[PDB]
């Protein structure tokens, strides 16, 4: 949420992030919340992956 | 719920991905992956570049 | 051919959508102009209840008149 926001001091844009690396570096990317609706990307390493999918 | 859910996925199997977005599906298919005889003719479709690539 | 309106798709490569939108054009431009002038006529000039019963004045949408983005 902090990343998706951005530091208090220094707001983000709507879809933006401070560096690649730390949007990057979760496992969500993009996120979307309407009224109801909501919308969420992820780019999953196959690691991670596989661990999603044993677990 | 998942009866009225929706999930794409996009992978060496899958080359698309479907967003439902304001009551519009949208596929988006990137260039990199597959041809198909691309060409510039109906308008249905979005034109999406790289801010540094610069190319659609 | 009056009978029904005929579907869109035998026509559909017919042309493009918006081939002939052209955007539309601003209103009492001149008038506005001319109150802007004279606005900035006055401007730049100025920067340079009687016992009658008749004295009294007779004191009888989102568009500027003056014509200046405030």
């Amino acid at each position: 949420a902090s990343e998706m926001a951005g530091p208090p001091q220094m707001p983000n844009d709507f879809l933006s992030f401070q560096d690649i690396a730390t949007e990057a570096a979760h496992p969500i990317r993009l996120f979307c919340r309407y009224i109801d609706r909501i919308h969420i990307f992820f780019r999953f390493t196959a690691d991670e992956a596989r661990d999603l999918i044993q677990r | 719920q998942w009866e009225n859910s929706f999930v794409s996925v996009y992978s060496k199997d899958n080359p698309n991905l479907l967003f439902n977005m304001c009551g519009f599906e949208c596929r988006i298919l990137p260039k990199c992956r597959t041809s198909y005889e691309e060409f510039t003719h109906k308008d249905g479709v979005w034109n999406l570049q790289n801010e540094v690539t610069k190319e659609r | 051919p009056t009978g029904e309106v005929l579907s869109l798709v035998g026509k559909l490569e017919g042309t493009r959508m918006g081939d002939k939108a052209q955007r539309t054009k601003p209103q009492m431009q001149e008038e506005r102009r001319a109150k802007r002038r004279k606005r900035d006529e006055d401007r730049h000039d100025i920067n340079k209840i009687d016992e009658t019963y008749g004295v009294n004045v007779q004191f009888e949408g989102d568009e500027d008149v003056y014509g200046e983005v405030r």
